[PDB]
């Protein structure tokens, strides 16, 4: 005297399924992007201009070894 | 001995792009949830070598309809332009060390064009007429664009030899000072090379095979050789343009380790960017070349004139 044994879903009920679309936001605010971008460009001229106007003292430097050398 | 120098550039430069090959397969397999090319050597470090062999034991077939002259010449003109690019590289020291590198560098990637165009034509078959016709309109979409870029870049070299850039960038890398003229580099350099989501010429969803599409065994590999030592050529430029690695004189082989790090990650991140995005129309490609990034480009030229004379930062050279 079996019992009838088939393949049914569990007593109560199986968990809650998501279908919802879940696309977070997961960004900063535009205004922090531009800022950072211009605060780096900023820092790259002023470390750009020290640096050539080294390269101008030293370049004149190697000319004055040439004016010395030429007669 | 110079002689025994352009064989040292020239072998492992085509050893990298076959390993450049398994290399992508391997990045987009894992990018794709699978594996890749694993079977062939161990972690298939022995399928380059399997598909040279054989593509060049398989039988290369001339179209009937096709001009023998130009299908013959265009491949051997890409490959030998392909390898030509490398010589005024400086990795530190250059193996040609010329005064104007980059006007070097923009006329022959200009006349590496021609083999894709003359490929094409010289089959005679209708999708390479398309894909010929797709690399005309990508020429016109980049070229102006990608010329006054460079020249804003170089505005802060004093001059257009590679070697100088190294000087130049001695404390800071350069897309510390012009990001904006880096983006926009990039972006056509994919478009330059061809690549994915530019990659038009080929079309392979679109055209089949685009402009080489009649082509088999040894011409095609060859064209494909010179697709991807354009793709590390192009990165290696950008590397040494934009992320200035420090040259000690004495041990140089840091600089060439830095630089050779700096290729690499550049090259992979084009790999990366092929797997993540749709391809372009070319009429779209034209557009954004044309309305957005040449007024950009524009300013930003008129502001990196300006930008040194306005806080006296000329650089040295005449
Ligand atoms: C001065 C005199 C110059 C003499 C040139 C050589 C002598 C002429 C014959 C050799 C070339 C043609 C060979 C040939 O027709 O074989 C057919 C033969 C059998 O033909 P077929 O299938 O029975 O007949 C098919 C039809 O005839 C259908 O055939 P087709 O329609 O294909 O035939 C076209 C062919 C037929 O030939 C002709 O019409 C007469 C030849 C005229 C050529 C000269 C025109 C002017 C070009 C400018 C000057 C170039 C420099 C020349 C001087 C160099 C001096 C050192 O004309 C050409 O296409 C020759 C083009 C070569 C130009 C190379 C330029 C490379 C440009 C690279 C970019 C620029 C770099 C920066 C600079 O096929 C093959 O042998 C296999 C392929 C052969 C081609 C290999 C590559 C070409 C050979 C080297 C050429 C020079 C390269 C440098
Ligand atoms: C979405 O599917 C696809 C892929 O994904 C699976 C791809 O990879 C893919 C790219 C094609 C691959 C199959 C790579 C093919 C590999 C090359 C054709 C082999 C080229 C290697 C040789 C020709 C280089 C020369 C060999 C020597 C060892 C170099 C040294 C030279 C001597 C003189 C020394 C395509 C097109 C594709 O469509
Ligand atoms: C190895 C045996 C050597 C035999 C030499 C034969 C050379 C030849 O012309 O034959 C054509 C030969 C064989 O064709 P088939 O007869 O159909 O098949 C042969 C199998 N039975 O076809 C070829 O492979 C042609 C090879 C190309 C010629 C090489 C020289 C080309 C010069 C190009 C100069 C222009 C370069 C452009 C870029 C440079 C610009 C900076
Ligand atoms: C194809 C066109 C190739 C263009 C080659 C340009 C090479 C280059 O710019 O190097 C310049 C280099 C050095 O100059 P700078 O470093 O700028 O200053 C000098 C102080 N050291 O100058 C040179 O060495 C010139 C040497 C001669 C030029 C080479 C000419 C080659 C012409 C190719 C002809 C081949 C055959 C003809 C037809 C080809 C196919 C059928």
């Amino acid at each position: 005297a079996s019992k009838v044994k088939q393949d049914m879903p569990p007593p109560g009920g199986y968990g809650p399924i998501d279908y919802k679309r879940n696309l977070p936001r997961r960004g900063l605010s535009g205004y922090s992007m531009f800022a950072v971008g211009i605060g780096t460009l900023l820092f790259g001229y002023w470390s750009m201009m020290k640096w050539n106007r080294e390269r101008r003292r030293l370049q004149i430097e190697d000319f004055e070894a040439r004016i010395a050398l030429m007669p | 001995m110079f002689m025994i120098n352009i064989l040292s550039l020239i072998i492992p430069i085509l050893l990298a792009v076959a390993f450049l090959t398994l290399v992508e397969r391997k990045v987009l397999g894992y990018m794709q949830l699978r594996k890749g090319p694993n079977v062939v050597g161990p972690y298939g470090l022995l399928q380059p070598i399997a598909d040279a062999l054989k593509l060049f034991t398989k039988e290369p077939l001339r179209p009937a309809t096709s001009s023998i002259s130009m299908f013959i010449i265009a491949p051997i003109l890409a490959l030998s332009l392909a390898l030509t690019m490398w010589v005024p590289l400086p990795m530190p020291y250059p193996l040609i060390n010329m005064n104007l590198g980059v006007l070097f560098m923009l006329a022959m990637s200009s006349l590496a064009v021609y083999s894709i165009l003359w490929s094409g034509w010289a089959s005679n078959s209708k999708y390479a007429l398309i894909g010929a016709l797709r690399a005309v309109a990508q020429t016109i979409s980049y070229e102006v664009t990608l010329a006054i870029i460079l020249l804003s870049v170089l505005l802060m070299n004093g001059s257009y030899t590679l070697s100088t850039l190294i000087t130049t960038q001695e404390h800071i890398w350069m897309i510390f000072t012009s990001w904006p003229l880096a983006m926009m580099w990039f972006i056509s350099t994919l478009a330059e090379t061809n690549r994915a989501p530019f990659d038009l010429t080929e079309g392979e969803s679109e055209l089949v095979s685009g402009f080489n599409v009649e082509y088999a065994a040894g011409p095609f590999a060859m064209f494909f050789m010179a697709e991807y030592a354009n793709i590390i050529m192009m990165n290696a430029f950008t590397a040494i343009l934009f992320l200035g690695a420090s040259h000690d004189p004495h041990t140089p082989e840091l600089y060439t380790i830095n630089f050779v790090l700096k290729t690499l990650a550049l090259t992979i991140t084009f790999l990366w960017i092929r797997a993540s995005y749709p391809r372009f129309r070319y009429d779209q490609l034209m557009h954004l070349l044309w309305k957005s990034f040449l007024p950009l480009t524009l300013a930003l030229c008129m502001w990196h004139i300006s930008l040194p004379i306005m806080t006296a930062s000329i650089p040295p050279q005449s």
